[PDB]
């Protein structure tokens, strides 16, 4: 039992506006609620269009230089509400940062912000670009890493634009978010972006609680473009309105639906009956790679492009793969593409060459495709709506059970319907296979977002330079997370202070092993581990110290490093010969006198589990890539996706540069060479394309 | 109660600009091929 002792004082004030939008301000308890004052001066920009009750009130809070929150539909315009931000911050001569969770979307969002404000810079694990313009986009591990280094391009910085804040969890960044956040100066201001969420205010009297000033909640839930859903049961022949215009469930079409059930044809004909009613375009969620490559492949009888379009395409594809080898031109994927592409079929999933995931969304992005048919994570592309959103199935596998996908997700995705400007209407059709009551099927699709919950929890690169830097400490960061606010709000009264027996642990672990002193002061092994963020930094820096790298080769190194960032959990393991199997054999003994130390010190963790998770179905994959060999080679060596071993590699390459940092920061110029000779052997190629947004 | 950014400097290796490139010019390349697209006439 650790009782906090200060504990939040946070008051939450209702503002009056017109309709069409809610607004609220937290502000510190102690103080006096002011209302916002009007503009002094010029706008810090001007739009061609009317803005909204609820861009307008975002935007007064950027004006008095004020934190705020909007929370509201994608399609609704909240980049607006960034865009004023970033104006504001050129016009005074400032510095400001937006960050997105992906590197993909980062990509997309430096071109649309340079291609306005024009001094625009990048910055991700993959890419830098002029690094020393005022607005620099970037991804929350980069400003995660430039804060705990205490980067002097932080000193300039007076606003932060957080988007998409909702999706930091499932991104992975749910973590690095937090501490970007708890880590930034009180003199910062924010403006965060979200879905709408239902506790909005909760996250807004966080912020106040985190930096003692007031936090506003711009949400609605306006749709400019109106919705209709649709069931179109199994085996039925037409389309059943269950959810009108206005948000009025159907019950009694629902039950007419469920009636014809008391599906690669189907996805077929009802494709079709959207293509002859022109309810296209039209993008079909599938939650499975494999489903979107079928699917797309049974639309080959048909053609939606004009001879026109498929010009258009053409020169689009060649001139995006222009920048490819003759021998990557010629890789099975890009061949296989273009004939679907031309008849204006399209695919978007992660097992993608980035390079034709990128030209599909531009294409779609022209409305040169108009059936697309994508993963999840394509709702997450900005300014890529449809005119129809079509689900193949309502139940989803989360790793663990086929569940109906909550409402949080259909909104998620079926908010890409709509298209404002050129539809009057966005069509939404769920195809349902089985039976299905109303009750879940008015929860679902009448359903509220799901709240935004902290992902936060401890790390040893987080311990470590929290202990490292003086003046601050572990503990501080545990009581000011997210995690802890929400313990603080959902049981009123409560001081107890979360995950400290996990902190406790954590350390005994550091202390054994070298990491940290029995007083807490950081060792220079430690210092080791402050450098590795995006894998096992506890392993990896005991691997370094123990030797394991000294007798291996650059090829050898990097293909060990692959299972610390490979993340697929149904391949098939291949044969590898004694110059793999050894170093692997070597990293799983370390692995294991980890967790033998980790059990001792009463974190809880299985041996057989923690080995497991370092997979190493790309040993050879990445290995025979070092030593030279062609893409198309190594593909054929793994039924993993083509984008899939991409990825695996440019996660790998950013693991490379964070174990040259590490080696550097004990000047051994061995391993940091090795590692820096790794990275030369596989930066190349398709794998390491340029982005087409640059 | 935050540490100012020179604390957080000290006793770690320096933030690296890492990756450097400049504009391939592709994009402004493809854009200009989709001057009479379906959006673009919309
Ligand atoms: N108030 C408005 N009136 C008309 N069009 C708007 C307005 N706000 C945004 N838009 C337009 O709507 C499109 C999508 O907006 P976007 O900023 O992507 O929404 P969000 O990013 O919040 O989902 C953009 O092309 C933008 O120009
Ligand atoms: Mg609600
Ligand atoms: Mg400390």
């Amino acid at each position: 039992l650790s009782l906090a002792d200060l504990m939040p004082r946070v008051k939450v004030q209702s503002v009056e506006t017109v309709e069409g939008c809610t607004h609220e301000v937290a502000l510190p308890a102690e103080e006096d609620y002011l209302p916002l004052k009007p503009r002094v001066g010029k706008a810090a920009k001007e739009y061609p269009f009317i803005l909204d009750a609820f861009q307008r009130e975002a935007i007064q809070c950027v004006d008095n230089n004020q934190s705020v929150l909007v929370s509201a539909h994608t399609s609704a315009g909240k980049t607006v509400c960034a865009e004023y931000a970033i104006a504001l911050a050129l016009r005074e001569k400032q510095r400001v940062i937006f960050t997105s969770p992906i590197k993909a979307l980062s990509n997309q969002k430096y071109r649309e912000m340079y291609e306005e404000f024009q001094d625009v810079g990048l910055m991700t694990g993959d890419v830098t670009i002029n690094p020393t313009a005022s607005c620099l986009v970037m991804t929350t591990e980069i400003l995660r890493s430039m804060l705990y280094r205490g980067s002097e391009v932080m000193r300039e910085v007076a606003w932060v634009i957080f988007d998409e804040i909702h999706y930091m969890r499932d991104s992975e960044r749910g973590v690095v978010w937090e501490e970007t956040i708890i880590l930034l100066p009180d003199n910062v201001h924010y403006v965060f972006l979200s879905a709408t969420i239902p506790n909005a205010r909760q996250f807004a009297e966080w912020i106040c609680h985190l930096h003692k000033q007031p936090c506003h909640v711009i949400y609605t839930d306006y749709r400019p473009t109106p919705l209709q859903h649709y069931i179109f049961p199994a085996g039925g022949d037409g389309l059943h309105l269950v959810v009108d215009e206005n948000g009025d469930f159907r019950e009694d079409n629902f039950n007419t639906a469920m009636q014809v059930l008391r599906g690669p044809s189907n996805v077929f004909k009802i494709v079709k009956m959207i293509m002859e009613r022109n309810f296209q375009p039209v993008i079909i969620f599938s939650f499975s790679k494999k489903d979107c490559e079928a699917y797309a492949l049974q639309m080959t009888k048909l053609d939606f492009n004009t001879d026109e379009e498929k010009k258009m395409v053409e020169e689009v594809f060649s001139n995006a793969i222009d920048c490819l080898s003759d021998e990557d031109k010629k890789l099975p994927q890009v061949e296989h593409v273009l004939p679907l592409l031309k008849r204006g079929i399209g695919i978007h999933h992660g097992g993608l060459l980035p390079i034709l995931k990128e030209t599909i969304e531009i294409l779609f992005s022209e409305g040169l495709i108009k059936a697309l048919f994508a993963t999840e994570t394509f709702a997450m592309g900005i300014n890529m709506p449809a005119r129809t959103v079509l689900f193949t199935n309502a139940r989803k596998f989360d790793g663990k059970d086929f569940r109906w996908i909550s409402s949080g997700e259909y909104i998620q995705m079926s908010g890409r319907a709509g298209r404002r400007g050129m539809d009057d209407r966005g069509i939404v059709i769920l195809m349902v296979d089985e039976k299905m009551s109303p009750t879940i099927g008015k929860q679902l699709l009448k359903g509220s977002a799901d709240p935004l919950n902290s992902a936060f929890h401890l790390t040893y690169n987080m311990v470590l330079n929290l202990l490292r830097v003086e003046e601050i400490n572990p503990e501080y960061m545990l009581e000011k997370s997210f995690y802890q606010f929400q313990h603080y709000r959902a049981i009123p009264g409560s001081r107890t202070v979360l995950q400290m027996d996990e902190l406790k642990c954590r350390k005994r672990v550091l202390r054994r092993l070298g990491f940290a002193t029995s007083s807490d002061v950081i060792e220079m092994k430690g210092r080791v581990a402050c450098e590795i963020s995006s894998a096992d930094e506890l392993l990896l820096t005991e691997m370094m110290f123990n030797g394991l790298f000294n007798d291996l080769s650059a090829e050898q190194a990097t293909a060990l490093l692959s299972c610390f960032v490979f993340q697929e959990n149904s391949s098939e393991m291949p044969k590898l010969t004694e110059q793999l199997a050894g170093p692997l054999r070597q990293m799983q003994e370390c692995a294991k006198r980890i967790a033998k130390v980790s059990a001792e010190a009463k974190l809880e963790i299985d041996e057989e589990t923690y080995l497991s998770s370092f997979k190493p179905h790309l040993m050879d994959v990445v290995y025979t890539w070092a030593t030279g060999a062609t893409f198309a080679h190594i593909c054929k060596m793994t039924d993993v996706f083509e984008g899939s071993i991409i990825r695996c590699m440019r996660r790998l390459e950013e693991l490379l540069r964070q174990m040259c940092q590490a080696a550097k920061a004990i000047g051994n110029t061995e391993l940091e060479n090795k590692f820096a000779e790794g990275i030369t052997k596989i930066k190349r190629d398709i794998v390491f394309a340029a982005s087409l947004y640059l | 109660p935050i540490p100012d950014m020179s604390k957080f400097a000290t006793g770690i290796t320096p933030f690296e600009f890492e990756n450097m490139a400049e504009s391939t010019g592709m994009y402004l390349r493809i854009r200009s091929l989709l001057k009479n697209s379906p959006r673009n006439q919309q």
